[PDB]
Protein backbone atom coordinates (compact mmCIF):
# COMPACT_ATOMS: atom_id res chain seq x y z
CA UNK A 1 0.00 0.00 0.00
CA UNK A 2 0.98 3.67 -0.33
CA UNK A 3 1.46 5.64 2.88
CA UNK A 4 3.23 8.90 3.71
CA UNK A 5 5.84 9.41 6.42
CA UNK A 6 6.73 12.75 7.97
CA UNK A 7 8.55 14.45 10.80
CA UNK A 8 6.97 17.93 10.44
CA UNK A 9 3.48 17.26 8.95
CA UNK A 10 4.39 19.54 6.02
CA UNK A 11 7.04 17.75 3.97
CA UNK A 12 5.65 14.29 3.19
CA UNK A 13 7.69 11.31 2.00
CA UNK A 14 5.95 8.54 0.05
CA UNK A 15 6.59 5.02 1.35
CA UNK A 16 5.30 1.64 0.24
CA UNK A 17 4.79 -0.57 3.29
CA UNK A 18 4.16 -4.32 3.27
CA UNK A 19 0.80 -4.96 4.91
CA UNK A 20 2.05 -8.34 6.16
CA UNK A 21 4.75 -6.70 8.32
CA UNK A 22 4.29 -4.24 11.17
CA UNK A 23 5.05 -0.53 10.92
CA UNK A 24 7.80 -1.07 13.50
CA UNK A 25 9.64 -3.54 11.26
CA UNK A 26 9.68 -0.99 8.41
CA UNK A 27 10.11 2.49 9.95
CA UNK A 28 11.02 2.19 13.62
CA UNK A 29 8.81 4.03 16.11
CA UNK A 30 5.70 5.18 14.27
CA UNK A 31 2.73 7.37 15.23
CA UNK A 32 -0.59 8.13 13.52
CA UNK A 33 -1.76 11.47 14.94
CA UNK A 34 -0.21 10.63 18.30
CA UNK A 35 -1.25 6.97 18.41
CA UNK A 36 1.62 4.48 18.80
CA UNK A 37 1.45 2.17 15.77
CA UNK A 38 4.86 0.49 16.24
CA UNK A 39 3.36 -2.92 17.02
CA UNK A 40 0.40 -2.72 14.61
CA UNK A 41 0.39 -4.09 11.10
CA UNK A 42 -0.97 -1.81 8.35
CA UNK A 43 -4.75 -1.74 7.97
CA UNK A 44 -6.53 -1.22 4.66
CA UNK A 45 -8.01 1.93 6.25
CA UNK A 46 -4.47 3.36 6.63
CA UNK A 47 -4.07 3.96 2.88
CA UNK A 48 -3.12 7.54 2.06
CA UNK A 49 -2.73 8.63 5.70
CA UNK A 50 0.25 10.53 7.12
CA UNK A 51 2.38 8.87 9.83
CA UNK A 52 5.02 10.43 12.07
CA UNK A 53 8.32 8.56 12.38
CA UNK A 54 11.47 9.29 14.29
CA UNK A 55 14.26 11.31 12.63
CA UNK A 56 16.24 8.29 11.45
CA UNK A 57 18.27 9.81 8.60
CA UNK A 58 19.96 13.14 7.93
CA UNK A 59 17.09 14.55 5.84
CA UNK A 60 14.55 13.97 8.62
CA UNK A 61 17.02 15.28 11.20
CA UNK A 62 17.36 18.54 9.25
CA UNK A 63 13.60 18.87 8.77
CA UNK A 64 13.01 18.26 12.48
CA UNK A 65 15.63 20.76 13.58
CA UNK A 66 14.34 23.42 11.20
CA UNK A 67 10.76 22.93 12.43
CA UNK A 68 11.20 22.32 16.18
CA UNK A 69 14.64 23.86 16.95
CA UNK A 70 15.60 20.80 19.01
CA UNK A 71 17.82 17.77 18.49
CA UNK A 72 16.65 15.83 21.55
CA UNK A 73 16.31 12.29 20.14
CA UNK A 74 13.26 11.60 22.35
CA UNK A 75 11.51 14.91 21.58
CA UNK A 76 9.16 13.51 18.95
CA UNK A 77 8.14 10.45 20.95
CA UNK A 78 7.39 12.73 23.90
CA UNK A 79 5.43 15.12 21.66
CA UNK A 80 3.34 12.29 20.19
CA UNK A 81 2.75 10.78 23.64
CA UNK A 82 1.52 14.14 24.91
CA UNK A 83 -0.65 14.68 21.83
CA UNK A 84 -2.38 11.32 22.30
CA UNK A 85 -3.87 12.75 25.53
CA UNK A 86 -4.16 16.44 24.66
CA UNK A 87 -6.21 15.68 21.53
CA UNK A 88 -8.93 14.44 23.91
CA UNK A 89 -9.02 17.57 26.08
CA UNK A 90 -11.67 20.23 25.55
CA UNK A 91 -10.68 23.82 24.80
CA UNK A 92 -13.61 26.15 25.55
CA UNK A 93 -13.54 29.84 24.75
CA UNK A 94 -13.69 31.65 28.11
CA UNK A 95 -13.98 35.46 28.02
CA UNK A 96 -12.57 35.41 24.50
CA UNK A 97 -9.52 33.28 25.34
CA UNK A 98 -8.83 29.62 24.63
CA UNK A 99 -8.77 27.72 27.94
CA UNK A 100 -8.61 24.02 28.87
CA UNK A 101 -11.28 22.10 30.78
CA UNK A 102 -9.91 20.27 33.82
CA UNK A 103 -8.10 17.01 33.11
CA UNK A 104 -4.79 15.34 33.91
CA UNK A 105 -3.53 18.10 36.23
CA UNK A 106 -3.57 20.64 33.38
CA UNK A 107 -4.43 23.74 35.43
CA UNK A 108 -0.87 25.04 35.09
CA UNK A 109 -0.96 24.53 31.32
CA UNK A 110 -4.32 26.28 31.06
CA UNK A 111 -2.94 29.24 33.01
CA UNK A 112 0.20 29.32 30.84
CA UNK A 113 -1.91 29.32 27.66
CA UNK A 114 -4.24 32.04 28.96
CA UNK A 115 -1.24 34.17 29.90
CA UNK A 116 0.39 33.66 26.50
CA UNK A 117 -2.77 34.86 24.77
CA UNK A 118 -2.50 38.23 26.58
CA UNK A 119 1.15 39.23 26.03
CA UNK A 120 3.03 40.18 22.87
CA UNK A 121 5.35 37.26 22.11
CA UNK A 122 6.67 35.69 18.91
CA UNK A 123 7.97 32.12 18.82
CA UNK A 124 11.06 31.16 16.82
CA UNK A 125 10.41 27.45 16.01
CA UNK A 126 7.85 27.11 13.20
CA UNK A 127 6.20 24.34 15.23
CA UNK A 128 5.30 26.73 18.03
CA UNK A 129 4.18 29.50 15.65
CA UNK A 130 1.82 27.12 13.84
CA UNK A 131 0.46 25.43 16.95
CA UNK A 132 -0.04 28.75 18.75
CA UNK A 133 -1.95 30.14 15.77
CA UNK A 134 -4.23 27.11 15.82
CA UNK A 135 -4.58 27.25 19.62
CA UNK A 136 -5.66 30.90 19.45
CA UNK A 137 -8.14 29.72 16.83
CA UNK A 138 -9.34 27.22 19.46
CA UNK A 139 -7.56 24.00 18.38
CA UNK A 140 -4.92 23.89 21.11
CA UNK A 141 -4.13 20.15 21.28
CA UNK A 142 -0.89 20.43 19.30
CA UNK A 143 0.24 23.58 21.13
CA UNK A 144 -0.27 22.02 24.56
CA UNK A 145 1.50 18.82 23.50
CA UNK A 146 4.45 20.86 22.22
CA UNK A 147 4.57 22.79 25.50
CA UNK A 148 4.66 19.50 27.41
CA UNK A 149 7.40 18.11 25.16
CA UNK A 150 9.64 21.20 25.26
CA UNK A 151 9.32 21.38 29.06
CA UNK A 152 10.09 17.65 29.46
CA UNK A 153 6.82 17.23 31.38
CA UNK A 154 4.64 14.19 30.83
CA UNK A 155 0.85 14.23 30.63
CA UNK A 156 -0.68 14.22 34.10
CA UNK A 157 2.38 15.50 35.97
CA UNK A 158 2.10 18.39 38.42
CA UNK A 159 3.41 21.53 36.72
CA UNK A 160 4.64 25.00 37.68
CA UNK A 161 3.61 28.01 35.58
CA UNK A 162 6.84 29.92 36.26
CA UNK A 163 9.06 27.07 35.07
CA UNK A 164 6.92 26.52 31.97
CA UNK A 165 7.07 30.20 31.03
CA UNK A 166 10.85 30.21 31.57
CA UNK A 167 11.18 27.28 29.16
CA UNK A 168 8.86 28.88 26.60
CA UNK A 169 10.74 32.18 26.79
CA UNK A 170 13.93 30.27 26.01
CA UNK A 171 12.26 29.40 22.68
CA UNK A 172 10.96 32.91 21.95
CA UNK A 173 12.84 35.82 20.43
CA UNK A 174 13.24 38.05 23.47
CA UNK A 175 16.87 38.98 22.81
CA UNK A 176 16.14 42.69 22.34
CA UNK A 177 14.68 42.73 25.86
CA UNK A 178 17.04 44.59 28.18
CA UNK A 179 17.03 45.36 31.89
CA UNK A 180 19.36 47.69 33.77
CA UNK A 181 19.45 47.47 37.57
CA UNK A 182 21.24 49.56 40.18
CA UNK A 183 22.29 48.40 43.65
CA UNK A 184 23.19 51.20 46.06
CA UNK A 185 25.18 50.65 49.26
CA UNK A 186 25.88 53.67 51.46
CA UNK A 187 29.38 52.26 52.05
CA UNK A 188 30.23 50.66 48.71
CA UNK A 189 28.56 52.94 46.17
CA UNK A 190 26.55 52.03 43.09
CA UNK A 191 26.62 48.96 40.86
CA UNK A 192 24.75 48.61 37.57
CA UNK A 193 23.88 45.27 36.01
CA UNK A 194 22.59 44.61 32.49
CA UNK A 195 20.42 41.59 31.68
CA UNK A 196 19.38 40.46 28.20
CA UNK A 197 16.59 38.20 27.02
CA UNK A 198 14.82 35.99 29.53
CA UNK A 199 16.65 37.38 32.56
CA UNK A 200 15.44 40.81 31.43
CA UNK A 201 11.73 39.91 31.76
CA UNK A 202 11.68 37.62 34.83
CA UNK A 203 12.10 38.50 38.50
CA UNK A 204 11.64 36.20 41.50
CA UNK A 205 11.00 37.78 44.87
CA UNK A 206 8.21 40.35 44.64
CA UNK A 207 4.89 40.51 42.82
CA UNK A 208 4.86 44.32 42.67
CA UNK A 209 6.40 45.97 39.61
CA UNK A 210 5.99 49.33 41.35
CA UNK A 211 8.03 48.14 44.33
CA UNK A 212 10.75 46.95 41.97
CA UNK A 213 10.81 50.44 40.45
CA UNK A 214 10.92 52.09 43.88
CA UNK A 215 13.47 49.74 45.48
CA UNK A 216 13.83 46.49 47.42
CA UNK A 217 16.19 45.99 50.35
CA UNK A 218 18.84 43.28 49.90
CA UNK A 219 21.99 42.29 51.80
CA UNK A 220 25.29 43.80 50.79
CA UNK A 221 28.40 41.66 51.20
CA UNK A 222 29.84 44.44 53.38
CA UNK A 223 27.11 43.55 55.90
CA UNK A 224 24.92 46.65 55.53
CA UNK A 225 21.60 46.63 53.65
CA UNK A 226 21.70 47.92 50.06
CA UNK A 227 18.81 49.07 47.89
CA UNK A 228 18.23 47.42 44.50
CA UNK A 229 16.01 49.26 42.04
CA UNK A 230 15.08 49.11 38.37
CA UNK A 231 16.94 51.66 36.26
CA UNK A 232 15.74 50.73 32.78
CA UNK A 233 13.38 48.23 31.16
CA UNK A 234 12.96 47.52 27.43
CA UNK A 235 10.48 44.69 26.83
CA UNK A 236 6.83 44.22 25.80
CA UNK A 237 5.97 42.65 29.17
CA UNK A 238 7.45 41.82 32.55
CA UNK A 239 6.80 38.85 34.84
CA UNK A 240 7.09 39.39 38.59
CA UNK A 241 7.16 36.23 40.69
CA UNK A 242 7.23 35.27 44.35
CA UNK A 243 6.23 32.32 46.54
CA UNK A 244 2.42 32.30 46.69
CA UNK A 245 1.13 34.93 49.09
CA UNK A 246 -2.10 36.78 49.77
CA UNK A 247 -2.10 39.76 47.42
CA UNK A 248 -4.71 42.25 46.25
CA UNK A 249 -5.11 42.64 42.48
CA UNK A 250 -6.50 46.06 41.50
CA UNK A 251 -8.24 46.56 38.14
CA UNK A 252 -6.10 48.36 35.57
CA UNK A 253 -2.74 47.93 37.31
CA UNK A 254 -1.65 44.65 35.68
CA UNK A 255 -2.26 42.48 32.63
CA UNK A 256 -2.80 39.03 34.16
CA UNK A 257 -1.75 36.93 37.12
CA UNK A 258 -1.51 33.37 38.39
CA UNK A 259 -3.10 32.17 41.62
CA UNK A 260 -1.92 29.03 43.38
CA UNK A 261 -4.10 27.47 46.07
CA UNK A 262 -2.46 24.63 47.93
CA UNK A 263 1.03 23.82 49.11
CA UNK A 264 4.46 22.83 47.80
CA UNK A 265 3.29 19.22 47.42
CA UNK A 266 -0.23 19.66 46.02
CA UNK A 267 -2.20 22.52 44.54
CA UNK A 268 -4.25 24.26 41.88
CA UNK A 269 -3.76 27.22 39.55
CA UNK A 270 -6.31 29.82 38.50
CA UNK A 271 -5.87 32.72 36.07
CA UNK A 272 -6.80 36.34 36.80
CA UNK A 273 -7.16 38.80 33.91
CA UNK A 274 -7.70 42.56 34.16
CA UNK A 275 -10.24 43.68 31.54
CA UNK A 276 -13.25 45.93 32.12
CA UNK A 277 -13.17 44.23 35.54
CA UNK A 278 -11.25 41.35 37.13
CA UNK A 279 -12.04 37.93 35.65
CA UNK A 280 -11.05 34.66 37.35
CA UNK A 281 -10.74 31.78 34.85
CA UNK A 282 -10.58 28.28 36.36
CA UNK A 283 -10.44 25.95 33.37
CA UNK A 284 -13.91 26.14 31.88
CA UNK A 285 -15.20 28.33 34.71
CA UNK A 286 -15.35 32.12 34.63
CA UNK A 287 -16.25 34.56 37.38
CA UNK A 288 -15.87 38.32 37.73
CA UNK A 289 -15.31 40.84 40.51
CA UNK A 290 -14.34 44.49 40.85
CA UNK A 291 -11.45 43.66 43.22
CA UNK A 292 -9.30 40.61 43.89
CA UNK A 293 -7.48 39.19 46.88
CA UNK A 294 -5.86 35.76 46.87
CA UNK A 295 -2.70 33.63 46.97
CA UNK A 296 -0.91 35.15 43.98
CA UNK A 297 2.33 33.65 42.64
CA UNK A 298 3.00 35.44 39.30
CA UNK A 299 1.89 38.80 37.89
CA UNK A 300 2.36 39.98 34.30
CA UNK A 301 2.58 43.63 33.34
CA UNK A 302 2.61 45.52 30.05
CA UNK A 303 5.82 47.32 29.22
CA UNK A 304 7.39 49.22 26.34
CA UNK A 305 10.16 51.47 27.65
CA UNK A 306 10.89 52.56 31.22
CA UNK A 307 13.72 54.78 32.46
CA UNK A 308 14.13 55.60 36.14
CA UNK A 309 14.06 59.18 37.40
CA UNK B 1 34.63 30.69 50.24
CA UNK B 2 31.38 30.94 52.20
CA UNK B 3 27.90 31.84 50.99
CA UNK B 4 24.55 32.18 52.72
CA UNK B 5 21.22 30.69 51.61
CA UNK B 6 17.98 32.17 52.95
CA UNK B 7 15.10 29.70 53.10
CA UNK B 8 11.37 30.34 52.76
CA UNK B 9 11.03 30.12 56.56
CA UNK B 10 13.70 32.83 56.88
CA UNK B 11 16.41 30.44 58.09
CA UNK B 12 19.94 31.34 56.97
CA UNK B 13 22.22 28.44 56.03
CA UNK B 14 25.99 28.71 55.63
CA UNK B 15 27.67 26.82 52.78
CA UNK B 16 31.35 26.31 51.98
CA UNK B 17 31.70 26.66 48.20
CA UNK B 18 34.16 27.48 45.42
CA UNK B 19 33.45 29.84 42.50
CA UNK B 20 33.98 26.87 40.15
CA UNK B 21 31.16 24.92 41.82
CA UNK B 22 28.09 24.36 39.68
CA UNK B 23 24.57 25.11 40.89
CA UNK B 24 23.93 21.35 41.00
CA UNK B 25 26.70 20.94 43.59
CA UNK B 26 25.27 23.85 45.59
CA UNK B 27 21.87 22.13 45.62
CA UNK B 28 23.62 18.90 46.65
CA UNK B 29 25.22 20.67 49.62
CA UNK B 30 21.84 22.21 50.49
CA UNK B 31 20.32 18.72 50.43
CA UNK B 32 23.13 17.44 52.66
CA UNK B 33 22.51 20.20 55.21
CA UNK B 34 18.69 20.28 55.06
CA UNK B 35 17.30 17.22 53.23
CA UNK B 36 15.40 19.28 50.63
CA UNK B 37 15.82 17.23 47.43
CA UNK B 38 17.63 18.94 44.53
CA UNK B 39 14.61 18.40 42.25
CA UNK B 40 12.49 20.76 44.38
CA UNK B 41 15.16 23.44 44.86
CA UNK B 42 15.25 26.68 42.89
CA UNK B 43 18.13 29.05 43.66
CA UNK B 44 17.68 32.81 43.23
CA UNK B 45 20.34 35.54 43.31
CA UNK B 46 19.11 39.15 43.49
CA UNK B 47 15.85 38.02 41.92
CA UNK B 48 17.27 36.00 39.00
CA UNK B 49 16.84 32.25 38.67
CA UNK B 50 20.10 30.28 38.57
CA UNK B 51 20.36 27.31 36.20
CA UNK B 52 22.02 24.01 37.04
CA UNK B 53 24.61 23.91 34.25
CA UNK B 54 26.30 27.20 35.12
CA UNK B 55 28.74 27.91 37.95
CA UNK B 56 28.89 30.44 40.77
CA UNK B 57 31.58 32.37 38.88
CA UNK B 58 29.29 32.58 35.84
CA UNK B 59 26.70 34.41 37.97
CA UNK B 60 29.30 36.70 39.61
CA UNK B 61 28.71 35.31 43.11
CA UNK B 62 31.51 36.60 45.33
CA UNK B 63 32.30 35.76 48.95
CA UNK B 64 29.54 36.00 51.58
CA UNK B 65 26.87 36.53 48.91
CA UNK B 66 23.30 35.63 49.86
CA UNK B 67 21.15 33.39 47.67
CA UNK B 68 17.49 32.58 48.26
CA UNK B 69 16.09 29.05 48.16
CA UNK B 70 12.55 28.64 46.85
CA UNK B 71 10.62 25.53 45.82
CA UNK B 72 9.02 24.43 42.58
CA UNK B 73 5.23 24.55 42.51
CA UNK B 74 3.17 21.39 41.93
CA UNK B 75 0.03 22.70 40.27
ZN1 LIG C 1 28.30 47.47 50.97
Amino acid sequence: IKVFTTVDNINLHTQVVDMSMTYGQQFGPTYLDGADVTKIKPHNSHEGKTFYVLPNDDTLRVEAFEYYHTTDPSFLGRYMSALNHTKKWKYPQVNGLTSIKWADNNCYLATALLTLQQIELKFNPPALQDAYYRARAGEAANFCALILAYCNKTVGELGDVRETMSYLFQHANLDSCKRVLNVVCKTCGQQQTTLKGVEAVMYMGTLSYEQFKKGVQIPCTCGKQATKYLVQQESPFVMMSAPPAQYELKHGTFTCASEYTGNYQCGHYKHITSKETLYCIDGALLTKSSEYKGPITDVFYKENSYTTT
Amino acid sequence: MQIFVKTLTGKTITLEVEPSDTIENVKAKIQDKEGIPPDQQRLIFAGKQLEDGRTLSDYNIQKESTLHLVLRLRG
